[PDB]
């Protein structure tokens, strides 16, 4: 019986010296001084049993102080406390409906923080006073002398009450009731005010004992719940020594309809203690978790609320706690799946986790993937359960080319490579050509193409045996294609050994050549000017690789860039269009862009080139294309991309070798941020450190600068033009050389050695 | 441009046969939650609002759009945007509707014709299969709000709808256990918050109740050289007649009752909160709003007719149960005076429930007014409307019982004085609300006594003379002076036994005697 009674105190006290302060402590006092959990969890579980059971969160405390040790654990599995937690779960979800705000207030809220409502409302009394009240009524009277008062009632000796009824236009959610008294002269003040609301109006009802208010300056009547009111009646006793009342102002109080403790009682209070369950101890979790793996609806109920917006502050228990049970058996982790994908950033993690954990079932899972993977697509290019597969999220594509080019990288115990077929890669070709350029599922779908064919470079080389490579005409598509497969080094190996990146330079060149002989005038395949921007995109994104970038600083690639150059412009307006014009310029300035970038060779061949074309400038007017040359190409500060990974979370489509989730980052920022200013946006206390792959056990300085590094690595036998920088965090701890290298020399300042800046101050 | 031209259309094609259908198809195919096309869903919404309150003068709007309801919700026979959207749409043009008509107010804390009778009833229902089937994906202000269009609706219908052809039994045994019980109800996230449980008996009272029914004129004065000042001015005329036209045209418009059930079910509901899984006050609250709609009158009757085992479960619980706030107190005491005014169906009520002690019991307990969480126990009066309510109980219960036997009343009446005035008793201590007191002793003085048991008139002279004579030999040794106190109190007692000692015996002798044989 005692047990009872301190339990449902438990269950009906409230959160944060208190009296549910002192019953949390002498009940840990009698955890303490028990002997053993039988005879503790016995009362818990009647209370919870016969309660449905009433839980606050001092009692979410205690079950998780009381499960502190593994016997705990193991004698709650033993009596069956997990079944009927599992029960609890269902019940509960099954029960209450959500309350947040959604998006039925959002678009309720622009169609027309506590806000007074005094104003507002109308007065009246029972007895007709000579001087109306609404002067109580107005917003701020002015208060600062108070003379007499600002409104008074002379009491009959008969009558001891004055009922002043306050009709508000429409029912308001009260939340305090604030009284001001005459503060001048008090002795007028009421004896005791009772209170009357009505929701409807016209039912009017008393809410309490009528609270003692004389010598009382300040009148503060709160209330506990919130009351949704229509009309108040305020029934004013008389005052102990005077016939008179002096009022200086009324202040309504409270919120309309759409103006912690709210979801703790909730289902999510057991969903923590699960987490503990599964996650204090990961040695007691796995039998256990057995146990409470077949209970009817886990799995529905928990992505349903998973995908609600509760979960926000809470979410990390709940993936890890699906990733546990998921691993834990095969056939729950593919139904599981199967409802998450065919009935978020959350499910991309999932996918991430399930796609990486090693396991014998990683084989099943991948092979469920694939099917699901080939039935969406299947049905995308062919135009209830198969809505999933109507339009699958390109972020969760990229998670598998993530997931893939991992596996790939990491020494699998499985043979990853057997699970990729001939057949997969021709069914990806017809998917990539079922669909134009504009959107980014193409993007997704040639990222799995260049995962693949980095693990197979032989499926590449096929790749080349279908578009006429060993005229020539691609379209689009095809250079899309190939230029997000061609990131990965096996591919653009392949690349360099065709001739096609040679036949297509010259012919494009000559072309260039031809239109500049016709301006001037007013095997070989021709390539139209609609086509010109677009290729020289492809060279954009295919020249992120070093070799790549070391190559095009050869003599080989000159040639284009004086033809592209002359012809842009020397050729003032086979005519050029103005927006063909500006696309194929914005191409120039992405090229030109990616070919000085950390390559130092090509920095100063570039600055040679520029000296050479403004030493050969006419002799006066400067083109449009120098002048916005001259305004961005080295104007801009040099920028590089970091890559950083971290076993902690850290907080888009990218290439697959840059993993996917907010557990690997990767920007492109200017060289001249420091690495204090990446890590503020991402007594013995941890301390974020970072690292390199080539530095063996010293700690990355706050204040150290990103050009200094880059010369650190290109000091450190790094290949020229290399753009991402692999970064990994650790925590070290703190108790409460570098600096000094040559930071890199930058194309302006290459350029400006050998004074190119006076002859462009020439030709200004 | 937008509006300009919805404005022209529907000044034009506004009285269209298929406008109505064109309206529905174009509202299906840009909203769909398969659109991927941005748009400003919000303006050219509330544009559509507009054209819609032009085009109410079209009969076949409404009809259309409620028969996209119809085909929209047949996958329960879930999209919850379209239903959000279409719903609050419906419900301005409703509004627009209803304020037109007032002008030619349960509704106010939202704004700061014909139809066939069978689909309604078919879209109502599968509304009413939406609601029953709402977890976490839904939320309760589109609940709330379908609600509200729900009350507006079946008020719009003619006839109105009746509740038995909505629901049967199961139906409504599950919405009143979701709305009363205290297993879905325990605390402050009750069912939506206070503003649905405000709506649902809003919607539960209306539906019971239709149940139951320029510019400036300046010019260049420089100009007046040439002859051509004539043309300036009638293209200022043409064109400001014309903006006139413009204004007008955009202002100007294009031209079988459910009460044995539903009393069955209240029974089931009050056999079952004996297993304390429904609490009494929200129960008791609602009932007497739905019953009391038909301004408080004692002389109004109840609707809702109640059952004999109903008044035995709500004694026993609420004699079992103490500590109950003066709130529920109040409350309880309007639904008593309201349940006073109900006959039952022959011996009657009143009767029966004076009867057994547990009433004697309550009535205790309320004028004791111990209050044991009172940190406030200044002034224990429950305020004049409270005593007020309980004149017209007793008053009621005087009335209607006078003809048959107030005799046992004055007996039961006279039990009530003994045990407040007995051995550890509220009257001595000075706890309890002096206002009540005063006001039922007083009412008591005009109760006649004529056929009144001996034995108890002694038992009460004797309880009430000790403990006045213990009061005033043992008075206090102050009085402070600076109105109604209980010297009043005193007064009146002495008062009524001076009544009762006038009285002559029942087999002139009188009672004088019997008091004077007890020395």
């Amino acid at each position: 019986q005692i047990m009872s009674q301190i339990l449902s105190a438990l269950g009906l006290c409230n959160s944060s010296i208190s009296v549910g302060d002192g019953l949390f402590t002498i009940l840990t006092t009698l955890s303490k001084k028990a002997s053993t959990v039988h005879m503790m969890l016995q009362p818990i579980l009647t209370y919870m049993a016969c309660g449905t059971c009433q839980l606050s969160e001092p009692l979410l405390w205690f079950i998780l102080r009381v499960l502190d040790t593994s016997d705990a654990l193991k004698a709650f599995h033993d009596m069956g406390g997990v079944q009927l937690i599992c029960n609890n779960m269902v019940t509960s979800t099954r029960a209450i409906v959500n309350t947040a705000r959604s998006m039925v207030s959002t678009i309720m809220k622009f169609l027309d923080g506590i806000h007074n409502f005094a104003p507002l409302g109308t007065i009246t009394s029972s007895s007709p006073t000579a001087q109306p009240a609404e002067v109580l009524l107005q917003a701020t009277p002015p208060h600062r002398r108070a003379r007499s008062a600002a409104w008074s009632y002379i009491f009959l000796p008969e009558e001891a009450w004055c009922d002043l009824t306050i009709h508000l236009p429409a029912a308001v959610l009260l939340k305090e009731i604030h009284i001001q008294p005459h503060l001048a002269s008090l002795a007028t003040c009421p004896s005791s005010v009772s209170v009357e609301v009505s929701a409807d109006g016209v039912n009017m009802l008393p809410l309490s004992t009528p609270v003692v208010t004389s010598g009382l300056t300040y009148i503060k009547i709160q209330l506990v719940k919130a009351e949704v009111a229509s009309a108040v009646c305020l029934r004013l006793h008389r005052p102990r020594d005077a016939s008179t009342l002096g009022l200086s102002q009324i202040k309504l109080l409270g919120l309309t309809a759409f103006g912690e403790d709210q979801v703790s009682k909730t289902s999510i209070g057991w969903l923590r203690l699960l987490h503990h369950c599964l996650t204090h101890i990961s040695d007691l979790e796995g039998m256990m978790a057995s146990a409470a793996a077949p209970t009817a609806n886990l799995l529905q109920t928990c992505a349903a609320l998973l995908m609600s917006p509760y979960c926000g502050m809470h979410s990390p228990n709940i993936e890890v706690v699906l990733v546990k049970i998921g691993l834990q058996s095969t056939r729950i982790g593919l139904k599981l799946i199967d409802i998450l994908l065919r009935n978020s950033d959350s499910t991309i993690d999932i996918l991430y986790q399930l796609g990486t954990t090693q396991d014998p079932g990683t084989k099943d899972r991948i092979q469920a993937l694939l099917k699901w993977v080939s039935d969406s697509a299947r049905v995308a290019a062919m135009k209830t359960v198969e809505y999933g597969l109507l339009m699958p999220s390109p972020s969760h594509l990229h998670c598998v080319a993530a997931i893939l080019w991992h596996s790939y990288e990491l020494l699998v115990e499985y043979d990853l490579p057997a699970l990729l077929d001939q057949e997969l890669f021709e069914l990806l070709f017809n998917w990539s050509m079922s669909l134009p350029c504009n959107m980014v599922l193409k993007k997704a779908v040639d990222s799995l193409l260049c995962s693949m064919c980095h693990v197979h470079p032989n499926y590449f080389s096929l790749l080349m045996g279908w578009m006429g490579i060993t005229p020539l005409a691609l379209t689009e598509s095809h250079l899309a294609t190939l230029a997000s497969s061609s990131q990965s080094p096996e591919a653009i190996k392949q690349l360099l050994d065709s001739g096609l990146p040679s036949l297509l330079v010259r012919s494009l060149a000559s072309f260039c050549f031809s239109h500049i002989s016709s301006s001037e005038s007013i095997n070989k395949m021709p390539i139209t000017a609609d086509l010109v921007a677009p290729i020289l995109r492809f060279l954009t994104e295919v020249g992120n690789s070093h070799i790549m970038k070391d190559w095009l600083g050869g003599s080989e690639v000159n040639p284009l860039w004086t033809a592209l150059l002359f012809l842009l412009c020397h050729s003032g307006s086979t005519g050029l269009t103005t927006q063909q014009r500006t696309a194929i310029e914005n191409a120039t300035v992405a090229f030109f862009l990616q070919c000085i970038s950390c390559h130092p060779n090509n920095q100063k061949l570039m600055a040679q080139v520029l000296c050479e074309l403004f030493q050969t400038s006419p002799q006066g007017n400067i083109s449009g294309f120098i002048r916005r040359l001259f305004l961005q190409l080295m104007l801009e500060d040099e920028k590089v991309t970091m890559f950083l990974q971290s076993p902690c979370p850290l907080y888009v489509i990218q290439h697959p070798m840059y993993g996917a989730g907010h557990k690997f980052r990767t920007l492109h920022l200017p060289v001249s941020t420091t690495l204090s200013d990446v890590l503020d946006r991402v007594i013995t206390v941890p301390v974020f450190h970072l690292f390199h792959k080539l530095l063996a056990g010293q700690p990355l300085p706050a204040e150290m600068t990103l050009a200094q590094l880059l010369t650190l690595l290109y000091d450190r036998k790094l290949p020229q033009g290399y753009r991402s920088i692999d970064l990994t965090v650790k925590l070290g701890s703190r108790v409460i050389s570098l600096l000094e290298t040559c930071p890199i020399q930058s194309p302006l300042q290459v350029f400006a050695g050998m004074g190119g800046l006076a002859l462009i101050a020439e030709r200004l | 441009i937008r509006l300009h031209t919805g404005l022209l259309l529907v000044q034009l094609c506004g009285g269209e046969r298929w406008w109505g259908q064109f309206l529905s198809n174009v509202l299906q195919e840009l909203y769909n939650s398969e659109q991927l096309l941005i748009f400003p869903q919000d303006r050219v919404f509330m544009l559509l609002s507009c054209i819609g309150q032009r085009s109410l003068s079209n009969s076949g709007v409404l009809e259309s759009l409620l028969n996209l309801l119809d085909n929209l919700l047949s996958p329960l026979q879930l999209d919850i945007p379209m239903i959000s959207w279409v719903v609050m749409l419906v419900s301005r043009l409703l509004d627009y509707v209803a304020t037109v008509e007032d002008e030619a107010n349960q509704w106010s804390f939202i704004n700061n014709f014909t139809l066939a009778h069978e689909r309604c009833i078919s879209v109502v229902q599968k509304l009413v299969l939406f609601l029953l089937s709402m977890d976490f994906t839904c939320h309760a202000d589109l609940l709330l709000f379908v609600c509200k269009v729900l009350a507006r609706i079946a008020n719009a219908t003619r006839p109105t709808i009746h509740l038995c052809e909505i629901v049967n039994e199961p139906q409504l045994e599950r919405l009143l256990l979701l709305l009363v019980g205290t297993d879905f109800n325990r605390g402050d996230i009750s069912w939506g918050g206070a503003w649905a449980q405000y709506s649902l008996t809003c919607m539960l009272q209306d539906i019971l109740a239709g149940e139951l029914l320029s510019v400036s004129q300046a010019l260049d004065a420089r100009l007046e050289v040439g002859l051509e000042q004539q043309a300036e001015l009638m293209l200022k005329m043409m064109s400001t007649l014309e903006a006139d036209s413009i204004l007008q045209a955009l202002t100007n418009t294009s031209p079988l009752s459910s009460v044995p059930m539903l009393n069955v079910c209240f029974n089931k509901l009050f056999s079952m909160l004996q297993v304390h899984h429904v609490q009494l006050e929200s129960l008791l609250q609602l009932w007497l709003t739905l019953s009391l709609n038909s301004l408080y009158n004692a002389n109004r009757i109840p609707v809702i007719s109640l059952n004999q085992a109903s008044i035995t479960s709500f004694l026993t619980v609420l004699a079992w149960y103490p500590n109950t706030l003066l709130r529920t107190w109040c409350l309880v005491l309007h639904s008593l005076t309201l349940m006073t005014n109900m006959q039952l169906n022959q011996e009657s009520t009143a009767h029966l429930l004076v009867s057994d002690p547990n009433l004697i019991h309550v009535l205790v307990k309320f004028l004791s007014g111990t209050s044991p969480h009172g940190t406030n126990q200044h002034s224990p009066q429950v305020g004049p409307t409270a005593t007020q309510a309980m004149q017209e109980f007793l008053t009621r219960l005087q009335v209607h019982l006078s003809s048959t036997c107030p005799q046992i009343f004055s007996e039961f009446l006279l039990k009530l004085i003994h045990i407040l005035s007995t051995e550890r008793g509220a009257f001595q201590t000075g706890q309890g609300p002096l206002d009540a007191q005063v006001k039922l002793l007083e009412f008591t003085l005009e109760q006649n006594f004529e056929v009144v048991s001996v034995s108890t008139i002694s038992a009460v002279i004797e309880s009430v003379t000790f403990l006045v004579h213990h009061y005033i030999t043992c008075s206090d040794k102050v009085m402070s002076r600076s109105e109604m106190t209980r010297d009043q109190l005193m007064f009146d007692l002495l008062k009524l036994v001076n009544i009762l000692v006038q009285l002559p015996l029942s087999g002139p002798a009188y009672v004088a005697d019997l008091v004077l044989a007890n020395q």
